[PDB]
RNA sequence: GGACCUGGCGGUGCUUCAUAUCCCUCUAGAGGAGCCUGUUCUGUAAUCGAUAAACCCCGAUCAACCUCACCACCUCUUGCUCAGCCUAUAUACCGCCAUCUAACCCUGAUGAAGGCUACAAAGUACGUUAGGUCAAGGUGUAGCCCAUGAGGUGGCAAGAAAUGGGCUACAUUUUCUACCCCAGAAAACUACGAUAGCCCUUAUGAAACUUAAGGGUCGAAGGUGGAUUUAGC
C-alpha cells in the first residue's frame, strides 16, 4: 500500500499525527530526511528501511506548537509563587530552614533507588535564638557539621530506610542540639 | 480533523485543597546522556516549556565523565550532563512540571532532581525549656 | 561498518541508562538484551530483515523491529500480540512492538 | 540447566551462603570483640567451624554469567572478556564504544 | 543513474517536505531557510555521531545529488562560445581575458587558487602546465601598475591564509576604582593556569597568590623565568604585577606566569616590540605536554 | 489499535476483524502459556510489585473434606467440583452453613450446571436437587432459583416457585420481580390486555412487599412491551412518564427501546431535545445500543439535522464510547455518511468523506455507490478518479 | 639468400646521485651479586596444553579452602538437565592465524610497426602442511556410560643447574630529621644497602609461618658488571 504521508496536507495539525513519543515512522513523517554516511560516489541512505534513523530518540511529539499546546493546557494545575518573597534576601528570613533531597529517575522494572533516603536539613545559627554560652555549645557538639564562613549547620540524615523518617530525625537532632546547648551541666564550669 | 471535532472535552478534574502548599527555593535537575545532540534537543524542549509555564529557568552545562578501561583493546564511556536550575517555584508547578519533563525524557537519559524546600523553625526551638 | 565507528556512524542498537556514570543494574539490563534478541529471532524466523533496536523509557520496552514483507500480516499479528504479553509477563514490565516492513534486505553496499 | 557442572557448584555455595548469613554474622561478631569472655569466644570459633564448609562465603567465585569462565570477568557486567567484546563490538551494549 | 526527470520528482518532494517541516516548527513556509531546514532537523532527530556527515540531513536535491554537464550547442547545432572547439573554452577564455588586460596596461595573507578548485571554477579538467601558465600571466598583471577593476579580477582567484601570524592580539586597557590604568591576560602550561594584572605604572612589585614573587619561588630559575618578559623590553621596576596561579607544579607555574605577564604587557608596548616578543618566543603557548 | 505499517495496516473492514481477532487469539496463546506453566513466570524484579503481571492460579489448593474447599471451589466458579464436594460434606454429616449453600445455589442458577464457557433449564438439574435438600429455604433461594429459571427459559418454573415463595410468606427482590416481568411476556398464547395487566399485579404486589423499582425494572419493561408493536405506544410512553416522576433518571437504554418500538416517529425529537447537551455512565447492558438505532431514524426519516444532532451529542464529552461494537460502529457510520452524501452540499460532504474514513471506519461499497451519485448531482465529475483510488 | 621490424635478454658490468630500512657513527642506561616470578630438566603419587621453527610476567586485570580440569584412598549411580563427560578427533570439516611455493583517431605508399616537444610538432579517451588453536570462533563424528561420570576428605616436594622478566642494592649528585628546596647531623665498617633469613603484632577469612602491612631482630653478599644488551626520534 502507499505511505500515508501522500495524504498530508501541508497546514495540518502535526501534534496529532505524533501525540506521544513513538519510534520514527517513515510512513507517517512527511520529510525527505537521509541518515548515513555515504559510499563513493553516493547519497545518504533514504528513510524507508533506515534502522539510524530508527535509533535516533526523536522529539517529533515535542514540537514548539505541540510544546506550547501541552503548557497551555497544563497552566490549571499550577500555584503562585507568593508575591512576597523577591529573592533570597526574605526567603531565608521568613523561611530559615532548608531541606534537600533528591530524586533518581533510571529505566528499568524497578524503580527503588537507595539514594534516594538521603535527607540534609540547613538551617543558619544566627536565625536560631541563641546566647553566647548557647551558640558555642552548640558549635562544640555539632563539630564539622558546622561551618563558620557561611554560618550554616548541615545535618545529614541517612540512617532510616525512608526519606520522611530520615526528615523526622533530622528535625529531631536539631531539636535535641538546641535543647541541650541551652543546658549547663556541672561539668560545664571546668572549662 | 475539518468538521468531525469533539463538542465537549472533559478536562481534569484539580481540586483546590486547603492544605498550604510546598515552597521550592530552588530545584536542580541534572540530566545524564551519552549524546550531546539529546540532551541539547532536551534542553531545547524543557527550556521552552519553564518559559510556557512562568517558571524561572537558567542552565549549565557540568564537565563530562569519561570511564576508560581496557580488556589490547580499549573501551570508552562517556558521559555528559546538563543541569536545569529552576528557582521560585511552588510544590504544585514543580510536581506538574517534573511530571511532564520526566515523561517526556528519551531512552538513554537519567535524571537527578534535587528539591530545596523551604521551612519554617519548629515551635519546640523558638524558645529554651525551663 | 566496522565495530570502530560505533559512535561515529552508527549508533547502539540497545538504549538504557545503565551505562552511565552512577546508574546500577547494567548486567540485569544485558542480560534482558541477549534473551529479548534471541527470543525474537526465534519467534520471527527469517522475517528480521535487520537487527532489533530495544528503546527503554522509565518503566517502558519498545522493541523496534524492521521485518521482511514475506510472512502474512495475520501471522505477524498473532504473533506481535503472543510475544507482547509473554514478554510483558516474563519481565513485569510493559513490553510493546514496533514492527517496520520493508520489501527486502536494505543492501548499502557489496562487501 | 547451568552452564556447566562449575557454574552449579557455584550456584550451590550462593544459595548455603545466603541462608546461613545470619547465623553466621551473629556468631561471628561474638568473636571479633575483646570483651565477651575468651570462654565464649572460644566455643563460637567452634560453632564457626562445625557450619557447612560450603556455608562460607569466601568459597564463591565471579563466574561469568553466559559462559562460567572463571577469570577475566568484568563485575559490572558479570561478564568475561570474550562475551562482553562479542557485544561491545556490535553495539548491543548501550553506551559503549571503542576508544580513540 | 539518476536521470533527469527523478531529479525533478526529487525537488518537488523537497519543496513539499519544506513546507511540512515549517508547519511543524510553527514557521511561516514562505521565509523558512536551508539553515531553519538544518536548525529543525539537528532538533527533531538528535544525533551526537562525531561524522558531520553520518547525522540525518535535509538537502536540497541539487546539493546532495551529483552534477552533469551543461548543453555546449543548441538545435540548430552552433556552439555558443567563439572558443568552443579548443575544448578548452573556459581555460582559454580565461587567458584571452588577462591577455587583454596586460595589453590595456601596457597601453598605460593569502593563497593562490590551487589546480582543483580553478577546475571547479572554470568547470574544466585541465593539466599542471596550463595552470603555470596561467599563474604567471596572473603574476605579471599583478606586477604591472594594476588598477582597482585588475585588482578585483585577481582577487577573483586568491583564497585565504590568514596574515594574523603577523599580529599578536592586544589586551584592552582597564582602569581600576583608583584610577590606575592595568591590563588582564591568561597563560597555560601543562596543567598550571595563571591570570596576571600589569599595572601600567609600578615599581617592580609582583605579587603571585598574595605573595612576594620571591617567596613564593625559591628557585633562581623561576624567578629568571618571570625576569625574562619585562627585561626583554627593558621595562624592569617600571610596572607591578598581581598574578593568580594554579595548578602543575614550579617550573609550570613559573611559564604559565611568564606567558600571563607577557600577553598583559603586550598591551603597554609599541607594536613593533610586540612583533619582537612574539619572535622570542615570549608569547606563544607551550603544547607540550605528557603523551599517553 | 493496528500498526502505522502499509503492509499491516488493514484495507478492508473484513481485514480489520480479522487483524484485530489474530491479535487476541495471539494474546490468549501467551496467556495460556503462562498460567499453564507459572513456575517461568513467578519470578518478580518490578518495584512497585504489579499484581496483573502475575501468573493466575485457577486450582483448588485446599484437599480436604471442609466447608472452606467448598467455598473455595465457588469462589473459583467451578461448577462439577462444587457439587461433587457438597454431595461429599453431606456424606461426611457436615453440615452446610445457610450462606454457603446459596452461594452455591447463586453459581449453579447462573451458570445452570454448566462449567464457564442458550442452556436451557434442565428438569431436575443440580440447583433443583439442591434446592430441594436446603433444610432452610430462606428469601435469598427463591430468589436466586426464580431469576435462574427466567434467565435460562424455565418460565413458568419462575412463575410457580414464585407462587410457592408467596405461600411461604417470604418476600422478593427488585432483581426478582424484573425476572418474573420478563417471565410473564415470554408465556406463550396470551393476549396484550392480559399480559399488560399481570405486569400490573406484579407491579402491585412490588407494592405489597414494600420493594421500590430500579432504572432495570422499567429497562425490561420496555424491553418486553417492545415485542408488541402498535397496542405498546402509549403504555410505553405512560410508563416513560411514570419512571421520571417518580424520580428514576432514564438512560440511553430506556431511549433505545422506545425508539425501536416506534420504529416499525416523531418521539425522536423530543428525546434529542431532552437529550441535548448530557453526559451519560453505563447504567444498563443495552445502553450500547443507543446510538445505532436512533441513527437508524434519522436515516429512515432522511433528517440531517436529527442526524447532526445525534452526532453532536456522540460528541459531548466521553458519549463516544457508547458507539458500541465494531459491527455497530459500522452500521451507524454507514448510515451516517449516507445521509450527508444524500442531503449535503457537495463540498460538505467530501470534508466528511476525508473525515471519518479510514480513521473511524472503513466503507462498504455501497457508500461508494452513494458517494458517486452525490457528485453525479452535484456535477463535480473532476472527482470519480480520487474516488476510485480510494475505493481500490 | 638480401633488406628491415619488434624485441626480450628469463644478463652483465661501471658512473652519478634521490639512497629511506639495514648499516656505520653518535647519545643515555643496564648487564657481575640477593630475591621473586614464569619456564627447562631433575624429583615426585602428583594439572594441562605451546605438534619442525620464529611469540612464558602465556591463558591468569592474580593459585590457603574454592579457584582446580592433577594425585591417595573412601563414597553415589539413569544421575542440576534426562543424563553427563576440561574424554579423543580441526591427524573429521568451518572460522581463524602461520610455513613454503577497452574504444576511437592519425602516421609508415594502408609492411612487420609507430604515435612526444608547453614559446608544444597526433593523440584523445590461489595451492600446501601427519602445522597451531575447541579459554566453543563453530558444526559433526568416535569412545566411557554402577565410570573417561559424580561427591567427599587430605596431598601436589624443591635441590642440581639454564634461561627470560622484574625488583632491590653496591652509595656522597649519598642517608636521617625539619622543611618542601638559604638548615642541622651522619658518614665506608657499630658507613650504605636486602621486597635475604628469624620472631612478634594488625587486616581479611571458618581456617594466615604458609596472603598482605608494620615493628623488632638482622646489617649477608654487594663494592660497580668485559664480550653483550636496552632505548633514542
Amino acid at each position: 500500500l502507499p505511505p500515508r504521508t501522500e495524504k498530508m496536507a501541508v497546514d495540518q495539525d502535526w501534534p496529532s499525527v505524533y501525540p506521544v513519543a513513538a519510534p520514527f515512522k517513515p510512513s507517517a513523517v512527511p520529510l525527505p530526511v537521509r541518515m548515513g554516511y555515504p559510499v563513493k560516489k553516493g547519497v545518504p541512505m533514504a528513510k524507508e528501511g533506515n534502522l539510524e534513523l530508527l535509533k535516533i530518540p526523536n522529539f517529533l511529539h515535542l514540537t514548539p506548537v505541540a510544546i506550547k499546546k501541552h503548557c497551555e493546557a497544563l497552566k490549571d494545575f499550577c500555584t503562585e509563587w507568593p508575591a512576597a518573597l523577591d529573592s533570597d534576601e526574605k526567603c531565608e528570613k521568613h523561611f530559615p530552614i532548608e531541606i534537600d533531597s533528591t530524586d533518581y529517575v533510571s529505566s528499568g522494572p524497578s524503580v527503588r533507588n537507595p539514594r534516594a533516603r538521603v535527607v540534609v536539613l540547613r538551617v543558619k545559627l544566627s536565625s536560631l535564638n541563641l546566647d553566647d554560652h548557647a551558640k558555642k555549645k552548640l558549635i562544640k557538639l555539632v563539630g564539622e557539621r558546622y561551618c563558620k564562613t557561611t554560618d550554616v549547620l548541615t545535618i545529614k540524615t541517612d540512617r532510616c530506610p525512608l526519606r520522611r523518617q530520615n526528615y523526622d530525625y533530622a528535625v529531631y537532632l536539631l531539636t535535641v542540639l538546641y535543647h541541650e546547648s541551652w543546658n549547663t551541666e556541672e561539668w560545664e564550669k571546668s572549662k | 480533523l475539518h468538521v468531525d471535532v469533539p463538542k465537549d472535552l472533559t478536562k481534569p478534574v484539580v481540586t483546590i485543597s486547603d492544605e498550604p502548599d510546598i515552597l521550592y527555593k530552588r530545584l536542580s535537575v541534572l540530566v545524564k546522556g551519552h549524546d550531546k545532540a539529546v540532551l541539547d534537543s532536551y534542553e531545547y524542549f524543557a527550556v521552552l516549556a519553564a518559559k510556557e509555564l512562568g517558571i524561572s529557568i537558567k542552565v549549565h552545562e557540568p564537565p563530562r565523565k569519561i570511564e576508560r578501561f581496557t580488556l589490547r583493546v580499549q573501551y570508552e564511556m562517556r558521559t555528559l550532563y546538563r543541569c536545569l536550575e529552576l528557582e521560585h517555584l511552588t510544590g504544585s508547578t514543580a510536581d506538574v512540571y517534573l511530571e511532564y519533563i520526566q515523561r517526556n525524557l528519551p531512552e538513554g537519559v537519567a535524571m537527578e532532581v534535587t528539591k530545596t524546600q523551604l521551612e519554617q523553625l519548629p515551635e519546640h526551638i523558638k524558645e529554651p525549656i525551663w | 561498518h566496522a565495530p570502530h565507528y560505533i559512535a561515529h556512524r552508527k549508533g547502539w542498537l540497545s538504549l538504557h541508562t545503565g551505562n552511565l556514570d552512577g546508574e546500577d543494574h547494567a548486567a540485569e539490563r544485558t542480560v534482558e538484551d541477549v534473551f529479548l534478541r534471541k527470543f525474537m529471532w526465534g519467534t520471527f524466523p527469517g522475517c528480521l530483515a535487520d537487527q532489533l533496536v530495544l528503546k527503554r523509557r522509565g518503566n517502558q520496552l519498545e522493541i523496534c523491529a524492521v521485518v521482511l514483507r514475506q510472512l502474512s500480516p495475520h501471522k505477524y499479528y498473532f504473533l506481535v500480540g503472543y510475544s507482547e504479553t509473554l514478554l510483558s509477563y516474563f519481565y513485569k514490565c510493559p513490553v510493546r512492538l514496533h514492527l517496520q516492513t520493508v520489501p527486502s534486505k536494505v543492501v548499502y553496499k557489496y562487501l | 540447566h547451568y552452564v556447566d557442572w562449575r557454574m552449579w557448584r557455584d550456584v550451590k555455595r550462593r544459595k548455603m551462603a545466603y541462608e546461613y548469613a545470619d547465623e553466621r554474622l551473629r556468631i561471628n561478631s561474638l568473636r571479633k570483640n575483646t570483651i565477651l569472655p575468651k570462654i565464649l569466644q572460644d566455643v563460637a570459633d567452634e560453632e564457626i567451624a562445625a557450619l557447612p564448609r560450603d556455608s562460607c562465603p569466601v568459597r564463591i567465585r565471579n563466574r561469568c554469567v553466559m559462559t562460567s569462565r572463571p577469570r577475566g570477568v568484568k563485575r559490572r557486567w558479570r561478564l568475561s572478556r570474550i562475551v562482553f567484546r562479542h557485544l561491545a563490538d556490535h553495539g548491543q551494549l548501550s553506551g559503549i564504544q571503542r576508544a580513540t | 543513474t539518476y536521470t533527469e526527470d527523478f531529479i525533478k520528482k526529487q525537488i518537488e518532494e523537497f519543496n513539499i517536505g519544506k513546507r511540512h517541516l515549517a508547519n511543524m516548527m510553527g514557521e511561516d513556509p514562505e521565509t523558512f531557510t536551508q539553515e531553519d531546514i538544518d536548525r529543525a532537523i539537528a532538533y527533531l532527530f538528535p544525533s551526537g555521531l562525531f561524522e558531520k556527515r553520518a547525522r540525518p540531513v535535509m538537502k536540497h536535491p541539487e546539493q546532495i545529488f551529483p552534477r552533469q554537464r551543461a548543453i555546449q550547442w543548441g538545435e540548430d547545432g552552433r556552439p555558443f562560445h567563439y572558443l568552443f572547439y579548443t575544448g578548452k573554452q573556459s581555460y582559454y577564455s580565461l587567458m584571452h581575458d588577462v591577455y587583454g588586460m596586460l595589453l590595456n596596461l601596457e597601453k598605460h595573507g593569502s593563497r593562490w587558487l590551487i589546480k582543483e578548485e580553478l577546475e571547479e571554477m572554470l568547470v574544466e579538467k585541465l593539466s599542471d602546465l596550463d595552470y603555470m601558465q596561467f599563474i604567471r600571466l596572473l603574476e605579471k598583471l599583478l606586477t604591472s601598475q594594476c588598477g582597482a577593476a585588475e585588482e578585483e579580477f585577481v582577487q577573483r582567484f586568491r583564497r585565504s591564509v590568514t596574515l594574523e601570524s603577523k599580529k599578536q592580539l592586544i589586551e584592552p586597557v582597564q582602569y581600576d576604582e583608583q584610577g590606575m590604568a592595568f591590563s588582564k591576560s591568561e597563560g597555560k602550561r601543562k596543567t598550571a593556569k595563571a591570570e596576571a594584572i600589569v599595572y601600567k605604572h609600578g615599581s617592580g612589585r609582583i605579587k603571585v597568590n598574595g605573595i612576594d614573587y620571591q617567596l613564593y619561588f625559591p628557585i633562581t630559575q623561576d624567578r629568571e623565568q618571570l625576569m625574562f618578559p619585562f627585561h626583554f623590553v627593558d621595562r624592569l621596576g617600571k610596572h607591578d604585577v598581581t598574578c593568580t596561579v594554579s595548578g602543575g607544579g614550579r617550573s609550570a607555574q613559573a611559564g604559565a606566569i611568564r606567558l600571563a605577564m607577557a600577553k598583559a604587557l603586550c598591551s603597554f608596548v609599541t607594536e613593533d616590540e610586540v612583533e619582537w616578543m612574539r619572535q622570542a618566543g615570549l608569547l606563544t603557548t607551550d603544547p607540550r605536554v605528557r603523551e599517553r | 489499535v493496528f500498526q502505522d505499517d502499509p503492509y499491516l495496516m488493514p484495507a478492508s473492514s473484513l481485514e480489520s476483524r480479522s487483524f484485530l481477532l489474530a491479535k487476541k487469539s495471539g494474546e490468549n496463546v501467551a496467556k495460556f502459556i503462562i498460567n499453564s506453566y507459572p513456575k517461568y513466570f513467578q519470578k518478580d524484579i518490578a518495584e512497585p510489585h504489579i499484581p496483573c503481571l502475575m501468573p493466575e492460579y485457577f486450582e483448588p489448593q485446599i484437599k480436604d473434606i471442609s466447608e472452606a474447599a467448598l467455598k473455595e471451589r465457588i469462589e473459583l466458579r467451578k461448577v462439577k467440583a462444587s457439587v461433587d464436594m457438597f454431595d461429599q460434606l453431606l456424606q461426611a454429616g457436615t453440615t452446610v452453613s445457610l450462606e454457603t449453600t446459596n452461594s452455591l445455589l447463586d453459581l449453579l442458577c447462573y451458570y445452570g450446571d454448566q462449567e464457564p464457557s442458550g442452556v436451557t433449564w434442565r428438569a431436575k438439574n443440580n440447583a433443583e436437587r439442591i434446592f430441594s435438600l436446603m433444610p432452610e429455604k430462606n428469601e435469598h433461594s427463591y430468589c436466586t432459583m426464580i431469576r435462574g429459571m427466567v434467565k435460562h427459559r424455565a418460565y413458568e418454573q419462575a412463575l410457580n416457585l414464585y407462587t410457592e415463595l408467596l405461600n411461604n410468606r417470604l418476600h422478593a427482590d427488585v432483581y426478582t420481580f424484573n425476572a418474573l416481568i420478563e417471565a410473564t411476556v415470554c408465556a406463550i398464547n396470551e393476549k396484550f390486555e392480559e399480559k399488560w395487566s399481570k405486569i400490573l399485579e406484579l407491579l402491585r404486589h412490588m407494592v405489597a412487599q414494600k420493594v421500590k423499582p430500579n432504572l432495570q425494572t422499567f429497562n425490561t419493561i420496555l424491553k418486553c412491551l417492545r415485542r408488541f408493536h402498535v397496542f405498546a405506544r402509549s403504555p410505553a410512553l405512560q410508563v416513560l412518564r411514570e419512571m421520571k416522576a417518580i424520580g428514576i433518571e432514564p438512560s440511553l437504554a430506556t431511549y433505545h427501546h422506545i425508539i425501536r418500538l416506534f420504529d416499525q416517529s416523531f418521539i425522536i425529537y423530543d428525546i434529542m431535545n431532552e437529550l441535548m447537551g448530557k453526559r451519560f455512565s453505563p447504567k444498563d447492558p443495552d445502553d450500547d445500543k443507543f446510538f445505532q438505532s436512533a441513527m437508524s431514524i434519522c436515516s429512515s426519516l432522511r433528517d440531517l439535522e436529527l442526524a447532526y444532532q445525534v452526532h453532536g451529542l456522540l460528541k459531548t464529552g466521553d458519549n463516544w464510547k457508547f458507539i458500541g461494537p465494531d459491527q455497530h460502529r459500522n452500521f451507524y457510520y454507514s448510515k451516517f455518511f449516507d445521509l450527508i452524501c444524500l442531503m449535503e452540499q457537495i463540498d460538505v460532504t467530501l470534508k466528511w468523506y476525508e473525515d471519518l474514513i479510514p480513521s473511524a471506519y472503513f466503507p462498504h461499497s455501497q457508500t461508494m455507490i452513494h458517494l458517486l451519485q452525490a457528485l453525479d448531482v452535484a456535477n463535480r465529475l473532476e472527482v470519480i478518479p480520487k474516488i476510485w483510488k480510494d475505493s481500490k
